[PDB]
């Protein structure tokens, strides 16, 4: 795959003054970046089934020997304070603004790029 | 239905626009949402508390009563608070009932 | 604009994220919105020819 | 207070118009198993056949399946929509099974709606696109709703009637019930001399008759014998029922 | 624009969990003791035992236990009290 | 002209025909190059603490089953049971 | 309640297992990446001025 | 459009970061685009400096710090220098910036 | 063989970015007096070996612990760092790492009767740091059990949905200790390794090289 | 011709061959039995034994024996004999 | 005649001739792991020498570093692989290290072999396409011989000299015993004054001979105090030793 | 992907007489089928791993336990002797008469395919 | 090396053409190579067999000798029929030997 720069070059090299500037849109799309195309789902991978087979699979054991632990019906009542929480925090935790939040502590998204300023790259 | 595609859907409508405090009046009775979510919080735990005991309500309790019974039992094994006792009266009370 | 290209971002098409929008934390400035439009005009190159 | 917030939840979150707010997602699966469980509910029908009208063109056989014999168990007969499944049917007509389309006929022949180039589609996938021993593993109740809606919209495809012919036998018919035998003996034999051709397996559903004709009147009887002395001559002999042994 | 390439591969575990979890497991197995609340016993005690009396009461509690210390199973009525 | 022999291998444009693979870092190709370069050079302080615990987490276990034997061996020298019969 | 466990080493050696697996996917698959799109970042954040008066004075196009 | 192959891959090439990056762009277009930048920051975390340019700002080096990223994004500028040198060695000369006092 | 791919910019990148550079910005390199150039380029990347990685290892411990500690949150499941072997065989492990580290600045010799009472006071750095880890994990949860109970006791006794202004002032009691308990699991796995860049920063120092020969002016 | 296309994909197992290794190792640990050779005790043994006494010495015999019945270890010498 | 087996056995199979038989398949890493367990066998290695010559061309660089470094320590110089080996090197110069490239310019730099566009494509990837500080990594010993490699050949890049003067220092010489710290300060020196080139990293090769002059001759000490002058009008200063605190 | 045939008679019908001959190579070639190229090694799959560790880590164990198994050293000179007969049918089953003979077997391979002969699917 | 590429064609030509029916002549004794198989596989147990006995010697055998000793023991452990008499003499001879 050589680059689309040098596509571009020679496109425009061989074409004629009368189609130049209706080829420029073809000459354009065939130098534009692959953005591949949303393709069908085929959902939940052979490892998204072995994450919510073995949560299931971990959550049934320790439901099982939560209910003969001696405490067992304060180990299961337990289990329903510390869901509890998880259904208030997705109420109350702001996502979109902890979202953002996230992209300052990085660097990278707390700022644009910041190099070539477009006059010193000109080819006039 | 696609397994992964219907209830994903049907979760997220009910996640983020079925809301039972607007839905339900509600506004009526509380100030904020922030209220809302800090009673239907202690409403979650006051109902999953309810539905677990009563789930299986015959039961010796593990937990320390402080001194109280449930309903008319108050000299069985549900109130014994020695286990091995109430352990050979419950095998009595299971066989008539 | 930046945060129009944060709304197509994977990270607004999750759970989460599905009823937000990223123009709710920072909006376009109007600079960047007259040149996202200004940009739009010159994805035709023969616009941008004899523009020049 | 128990029992009255259960009742302000049921009378306002578990109704049938919010029931009809998940059933959005996928259609023709929450509309074959709502119908399988006995949920006709004609206007609750309205809101799926306009909420999968823009997914007909892109289903699959088995959701095409679904569509179709859910929307006759509700009885309910949309013709915009069922132009887009004649619309799924003749345009894939290669990957349809005859088990799937010979439900899919016996909607549209309720419904009495067809198109000749649905008509020849449906034929040229059950003669040449599938196994040629599909229509033994039918039923032959079946069979004889497409043999009639072939006579009703008096399409004659010779090649599709060699097919449908290999599933009446006295295996496919003994599988029938008196009652369902004699009403599909009598639709099978009122279509095959609608066209004329008198296959040699007419001789098992002819001989589902005259082994038990005191299920059959003498009107019905001079419609058998009708159809028994034309598949004679063209056989080129005389019927005998056998005696078996 | 490159987020229908993201959707494509759906999820992934992380880059080397199962050297965590087989490291994790590896620890559980290989004790190099008994299996907590069992005792190795010879083989001609094991060939001559019951399974109902190898079986010990506090090994089997009870999966939701009416009375506090409920077990399941009562083992070998044989005590050397 | 500058033409293209000059760019391989140092400037690529975006991709068109497909998006390749990404490049791994030479640590998460082989274990060996983390363990050389980076695991031992590094975090052997780390790798020290973790088998200095592990190693003294070893003698308080035999110096709990030490003790456990002087405590059994002086109860069945001693005509007693060693534990409390269980309870069932 | 329970306070010592079955075995100390096994638990010891648990979060050693555990902390070095940390340890591996934080220096292998972690910062890898990290420094990937930090240093992308940071390079050209730190070599634009510079990056462009050098350009400014390679090409010949003014 | 002698020089103009270089300088139009260095203008598609950051433009096509700048309008990704921090959004949707893959590791395998960065590392596909800039092999070379991609090199030499594997470089600093194999040879365990991925802190370097916090080393730098802790002990305020602003200086080696401009160094830092103009020596990593040194390669930009090879394209360029490869093709004057061939120049003017194939033109009998020598190349300018090769030589200590030239 | 073949890596999988990363998005930029994605969430847990941004997250295990800032929290890297946190640890790491705890023990800063310190700026020599001459300028920082490509004579001293040398004496930095030559400082930089041999400092510890203590930006690495404190997030695989803050990382380690928070994951762990909300474990203990997670509904079904316990936090391993309430277990003895688990939190206090991190907290030895961070001070054998530390002790390790200042062993080795000399040549593995270890350092009138004031140094046992400075060793004293440094080894009670080792089960000081675990034990914080432990009890904290621990105490929280043991109070959430015994409260547990105590607001069992309450609908067991008297009506289930009946008398519940006595039940809810005590379910919301339990609920404001579940979640001091989200902030005591993110506060130990912070102290912890705040602490671990302090004890293994004592011994994170060595002699800057610089230039020995000059040409002044 | 082909020949290359089969030798893209390598080795592969039998198309559901994770459903026989699960279903040969959920017999072998779902016996509902102790572990061939081990025999339940109560928490209280267990708690009260050393990890040398709750060992027998037939279930531990010698790696490359040079005498036929060598154990490894010998386990309680608080025999009921 | 159990001795007799063995032997006889040991005679025909286990022979140097089977042990370059087996060490076709790959040359270049059995060609390293030999040499490195002191195995040269001078006619061994021509055998190793024409069966990699067909896949010179497309090796990898890890893989061009090990046979110019076994080919070295076997001292075997075989000027048609040797082109080979210089043709991938300056076809794939953007893929090598630095520590790789160190290792490969003193194969060259023992055999005397060098060609134009192989000292570009070295200097163009130690400074360009590698990372700037990755002198710094590299031991002054290896330094030098790139030095005297590129002043040997009178090949003047005046870029890669800034690049290498950063791997001199009193860290990097300081790993140096006494003896080889010796001969690479007058190493670097002959070729730093060879070029005219004077960096302010010159400061730390000749402050690594003055501050241990009793090693060095007077004839040596003039080499080094003739590079002391030529360094301190270009430097615009005067030399002074620090006395450390 | 449309079929080639039709590939075959587009490109045939718009190409001139002057250049119809030179062009039925590429023609020839533009609708050969795909017979993807040997590519580069990545030997020893993620599953061929686990057939080699699982086979090492069952004869490990299975040798570990035959060692201890009271007729130790009769158990372990029976995998000689069963190592023995592996060698023998290596060296003495003909390889290529058991391949052509497994061949037969199968109606699939023991004949050619017999349909459409030629002269009757002509297009003159 | 390609830890899978090399040895897989080192063994390829060892397994194909390196072949001692030929390389070390052995025509002049055997008449054909279905009896050389046939006795390299009789010689690989031969082999095999003493290879097992002698790599740990000093052992009391599983197995029923017959009425024989192995050499200058007769009477030590090595001989011993009866198994727990010769652990008590191996326990002996191991603290002297
Ligand atoms: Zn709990
Ligand atoms: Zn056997």
């Amino acid at each position: 795959e050589g680059n689309s720069v040098a596509g571009i070059i020679k496109s425009v090299n061989e074409t004629s003054g009368a189609n130049l500037l209706s080829s420029l849109k073809t000459i354009k799309a065939q130098a534009a970046p692959i953005y591949p195309a949303a393709a069908s789902s085929t959902g939940y991978s052979t490892q998204a089934k072995i994450a919510l087979f073995g949560a299931l699979s971990w959550i049934l054991y320790r439901a099982d020997g939560q209910s003969k632990a001696h405490e067992w019906i304060v180990d299961l009542n337990l289990n329903v304070l510390q869901a509890a929480w998880l259904i208030s925090f997705s109420s109350l935790i702001p996502f979109r603004a902890v979202y953002f939040a996230f992209r300052g502590m990085a660097p990278a998204t707390a700022s644009t790029l910041n190099g070539l300023k477009t006059f010193s790259s000109i080819s006039l | 239905m696609a397994v992964t595609s219907f209830l994903g859907k049907a979760f997220e409508k009910y996640f983020y626009d079925f809301s039972a405090y607007e839905q339900f009046g509600l506004n009526r009775f509380l100030s904020s949402k922030g209220q809302y979510v800090a009673l239907r919080h202690v409403g979650f735990v006051m109902v999953g508390v309810n539905v677990l005991l009563a789930a299986n309500f015959p039961f010796n309790p593990p937990f320390p009563t402080i001194g109280m019974c449930p309903a008319g039992w108050e000299g069985t094994w549900v109130c014994q608070a020695d286990k091995a006792k109430a352990l050979e009266m419950y095998k009595e009370w299971k066989k008539s009932n | 604009t930046f945060a129009q290209r944060l709304n197509s971002s994977p990270a607004f098409s999750s759970f989460l994220l599905k009823r937000e929008k990223a123009e709710s934390e920072v909006p376009p400035s109007e600079l960047e919105l007259e040149a996202a439009q200004k940009a739009a005009e010159l994805e035709d190159p023969e616009v941008a020819l004899r523009t020049l | 207070p128990s029992q009255n917030l259960v009742s302000t939840f049921a009378n306002k979150v578990i109704v049938e118009e919010n029931l009809v707010n998940v059933a959005e997602i996928d259609v023709p699966f929450w509309s074959y198993w709502l119908s399988s469980a006995g949920f006709t509910s004609k206007d609750a029908f309205v809101k799926f056949a306009e909420a999968v009208k823009p997914k007909v063109a892109a289903l699959s056989t088995s959701d095409i399946t679904n569509l179709t014999v859910a929307f006759k168990r509700a009885n309910y007969y949309d013709k915009d929509l069922f132009t887009g499944i004649e619309a799924n049917v003749s345009a894939n007509f290669t990957k349809f099974e005859t088990e799937q389309l010979l439900q899919i006929v016996a909607t549209f022949d309720a419904f009495n709606h067809s198109s000749v180039a649905f008509l020849d589609d449906v034929a040229d996938s059950i003669t040449y696109c599938n196994h040629y021993l599909a229509p033994v593993r039918a039923g032959a109740d079946e069979l004889a709703t497409l043999l009639t809606y072939y006579a009703k919209n008096g399409h004659e495809r010779a090649d599709l009637l060699a097919t449908v012919a290999r599933g009446f036998s006295e295996v496919s018919l003994g599988k029938l019930s008196a009652a369902q035998r004699k009403d599909t003996v009598l639709s099978a034999l009122k279509a095959f001399q609608t066209f004329g051709f008198y296959p040699e397996s007419i001789e098992a559903v002819i001989g589902a008759a005259l082994v038990s004709p005191a299920e059959y009147s003498a009107e019905e009887l001079k419609e058998v014998e009708a159809v028994k002395v034309a598949a004679e001559n063209a056989l080129g002999g005389e019927f005998v029922l056998i005696q078996e042994g | 624009s490159y987020s229908a390439y993201f959707a494509k591969a759906g999820f992934q575990f992380p880059a080397g969990l199962s050297a965590l979890v087989a490291g994790i497991v590896a620890l559980n197995v290989c004790t190099g003791r008994p299996t907590k609340g069992t005792k190795e016993i010879s083989n001609a005690e094991y060939n001559a035992t019951p399974i109902g009396y190898l079986q010990s009461p506090d090994q089997h509690p009870t999966a939701f236990p009416k009375v506090p210390g409920m077990k399941d199973v009562h083992g070998s009525p044989h005590h050397h009290h | 002209v500058l033409g293209e022999v000059y760019l391989k291998d140092i400037l690529r444009t975006p991709p068109t025909g497909a998006i390749p693979a990404n490049v791994p870092h030479p640590f998460q190709t082989s274990f060996y190059t983390y363990a050389t370069k980076k695991l031992i050079p590094r975090h052997w302080y780390l790798l020290g603490g973790f088998t200095f615990t592990i190693t003294l987490y070893g003698i308080l276990d035999g110096l709990r089953d030490s003790g456990k034997k002087k405590a059994y061996d002086e109860a069945i020298h001693a005509g007693k049971t060693p534990y409390t019969a269980g309870g069932h | 309640m329970k306070l010592l466990p079955e075995s100390l080493q096994q638990e010891a050696a648990t979060a050693a297992v555990v902390a070095s697996w940390v340890l591996w996917h934080l220096d292998t698959q972690l910062l890898p990446t990290i420094m990937r799109e930090h240093k992308l970042h940071a390079c050209w954040a730190a070599a634009a001025k510079r990056y462009n008066e050098k350009l400014f004075k390679l090409n010949p196009s003014y | 459009e002698e020089e103009e192959l270089w300088l139009l891959t260095l203008t598609q090439q950051f433009k096509h970061i700048q309008k990704h990056f921090g959004i949707d762009l893959p590791h395998s277009v960065v590392a596909h685009m800039d092999p070379l930048l991609i090199k030499k920051i594997d470089w600093e975390t194999t040879n365990a400096l991925e802190d370097f340019d916090i080393t730098l700002d802790d002990m305020g080096a602003e200086d080696a710090k401009e160094q830092w990223g103009a020596e990593n994004l040194s390669h930009h500028f090879l394209p360029l220098i490869r093709y004057r040198r061939d120049l003017a060695r194939k033109n009998g000369d020598r190349y300018g910036p090769d030589l200590v006092n030239g | 063989s073949s890596v999988r791919d990363v998005k930029t910019g994605s969430l847990p990148t941004n997250f295990l970015t800032g929290v890297y550079r946190f640890w790491r910005s705890q023990n800063p390199a310190e700026k020599p007096h001459d300028p920082v150039n490509d004579r001293l380029l040398p004496a930095v990347v030559d400082a930089s070996d041999k400092r510890a990685s203590i930006g690495t290892w404190a997030t695989t411990f803050f990382c380690t612990i928070i994951s762990c500690n909300l474990l203990g949150l997670m509904p079904f499941n316990e936090a391993p760092t309430s277990g003895l072997g688990f939190a206090t065989g991190l907290g030895v492990s961070v001070w054998a790492t530390a002790t390790i580290l200042g062993l080795s600045k000399t040549g593995f010799k270890f350092p009138f009767i004031f140094v046992p009472l400075e060793t004293i006071s440094y080894t009670f750095r080792a089960v000081s740091l675990g034990v914080r880890l432990w009890v904290n994990m621990l105490a929280g949860h043991t109070l959430l059990h015994i409260l547990t109970g105590m607001a069992l006791a309450l609908p067991f006794s008297l009506g289930f949905f009946s008398m519940v202004p006595a039940t809810f002032g005590v379910c919301c009691l339990l609920s404001a200790l579940v979640g001091l308990e989200y902030l005591v699991a993110v506060l130990q796995s912070g102290v912890f390794s705040i602490l671990s860049t302090v004890y293994v920063g004592e011994f994170n120092h060595d002699k800057f090289i610089g230039p020995a020969a000059k040409i002044v002016k």
